[PDB]
């Protein structure tokens, strides 16, 4: 049900996976570690 | 900056679910009425955010289940669900929720597999929030959101959260 | 009565995976060619049972993967996609202990993350019979799918402590 | 992508669930107590 569009993209974005934002960083430090 | 002082539990019968409202129905409605059977059947996980003084009062919740996308099919975990209390909102506990789920799953995913968070949008104005943190919206499903396991744990990584 | 002397590891350099004859080809060659590829990407996951004397020999694998069966009118599974048992070393009831433990560790991760069943890919129908033998029912409109409850599996590893 | 008459087989079977038999009982006991 992926479109050719998307089916491209995701391959794109699996293969070539982008580093992460400050947001994305920010959060990381703030959660609490915890278990599970 | 943040708010910290919360802990996660998997979502259990002390828990207030009757008091928690995000401003949205349907995920208020979800909590009070599924989310528990859901758990119980394993149709879907819904892991909460807990106040440390106030043990049973949710701030916010989150819910996962195991997908694939097919093109080979793509092994992924769904983020079918994520909400913070309004009272609680834009004190950045949303986004350690998006990192938790995405914590939880790449530990099963070190397991039985799986490559990326697949993330439920209701509205445009949650898929926005969501591709504030490099979400990546897929073109023919608008309110879906593709965001890697690569970059979710060189995140995590830094921090020393894995 | 069964083969009990070997151990379980994720797939790893150390094991001698061109020793390992199931006689099927495919099988053989997705040991040889793909497995570390796809278990170090996160595409699927593959297990294998070392004899427990020669700790480099693989008497069998499985391999894992999460995956859904969208309802018509979601179901959240993990995708049994391969499952195998080297010529050596069939009928001893190997084959039958690696899909009770593929069963364990995707039961265990469906703690965490959800997922109600095993879907089981059957490569061919002497295959499917194989798995029907375990209570693995058939799906009638995808001939060489088989699902087995996870409240199933569950119930046979608790029964022995196992779980 | 599930047709409807495995859609309700799939329903049943999850919500009545078989029971163990000897072969699916024969192998967990025959397996090795071992860790994830
Ligand atoms: C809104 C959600 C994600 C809560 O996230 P939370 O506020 O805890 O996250 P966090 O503090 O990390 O991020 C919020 C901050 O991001 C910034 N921001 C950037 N883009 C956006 C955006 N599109 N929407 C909201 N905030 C945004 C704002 O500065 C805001 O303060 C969640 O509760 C939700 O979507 N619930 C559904 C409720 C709904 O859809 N409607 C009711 C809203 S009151
Ligand atoms: C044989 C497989 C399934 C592993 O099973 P294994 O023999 O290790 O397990 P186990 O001993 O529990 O089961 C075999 C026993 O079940 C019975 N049995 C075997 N096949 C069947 C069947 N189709 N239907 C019913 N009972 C069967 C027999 O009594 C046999 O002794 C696996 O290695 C396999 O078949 N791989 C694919 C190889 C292929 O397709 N062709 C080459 C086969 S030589």
């Amino acid at each position: 049900y992926l479109t050719e569009r998307d089916t491209k993209m995701i391959m794109e974005i699996l293969d070539n996976p982008p580093a992460p934002n400050e947001k994305l960083l920010a959060a990381a430090f703030a959660l609490p570690d915890m278990k599970k | 900056s943040m708010f910290t002082d919360w802990h996660e539990a998997a979502i259990g019968k002390t828990h207030n679910r009757m008091n928690f409202d995000c401003g949205d129905a349907d995920l208020n409605q979800f909590l009070q009425r599924h989310a528990r059977q859901n758990h119980e059947k394993g149709t879907t996980k819904t892991y909460v955010a807990l106040d440390n003084s106030d043990v049973t009062r949710i701030h916010g919740f989150y819910s996962v289940s195991p997908a694939s996308l097919i093109y080979y099919d793509v092994p992924v975990f769904r983020l079918g669900r994520l909400a913070v209390d309004k009272s609680m909102q834009g004190q950045g506990l949303g986004a350690q929720l998006l990192l938790s789920a995405g914590k939880r799953c790449i530990q099963a995913a070190l397991q039985v597999g799986g490559v990326a968070l697949l993330i439920d949008a209701k509205n445009k104005q949650v898929c926005d929030w969501f591709k504030g943190f490099g979400a990546v919206p897929l073109n023919d499903q608008p309110l879906s959101l593709l965001l890697s396991f690569k970059t979710l744990y060189a995140a995590l990584s830094a921090s020393g959260r894995l």
